[PDB]
């Protein structure tokens, strides 16, 4: 969470990182990214099979 | 710094929260997958 680590509890901090803007969207978004693809390397390794012997 | 005791400072705004959602060009009905938690907060 972008917003919270930057500016923790704070709502002054708060207002200042959102004149940042899509920074912290973007690092979320590649997170995500990554986050998606672990489960798919996990899908792409072990389950080869729809069949479950 | 009135009566001596050491209080521990917690952060506020704890746990990860999770939007479990289909399109909303299918629904506007959501669920929230609330981490790091037990049903309490809601
Ligand atoms: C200050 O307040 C504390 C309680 O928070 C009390 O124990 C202490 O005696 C007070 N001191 C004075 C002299 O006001
Ligand atoms: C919404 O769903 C309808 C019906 O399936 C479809 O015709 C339309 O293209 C969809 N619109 C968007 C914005 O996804
Ligand atoms: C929540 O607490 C109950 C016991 O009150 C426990 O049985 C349950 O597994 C807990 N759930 C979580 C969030 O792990």
């Amino acid at each position: 969470d972008c917003t919270m680590y930057i500016c923790g509890d704070s709502t002054e901090c708060s207002n200042l990182l959102l004149q940042y803007g899509s920074f912290c969207t973007q690092l979320n978004r590649a997170l995500t990214g990554i986050a998606v693809e672990q489960d798919k390397n996990t899908q792409e390794v072990f389950a080869q099979v729809k069949q479950i012997y | 710094p009135q009566t001596l005791e050491i209080l521990d400072i917690t952060p506020c705004s704890f746990g990860g929260v999770s939007v479990i959602t289909p399109g909303t060009n299918t629904s506007n009905q959501v669920a929230v997958l609330y981490q790091d938690v037990n049903c309490t907060e809601v």
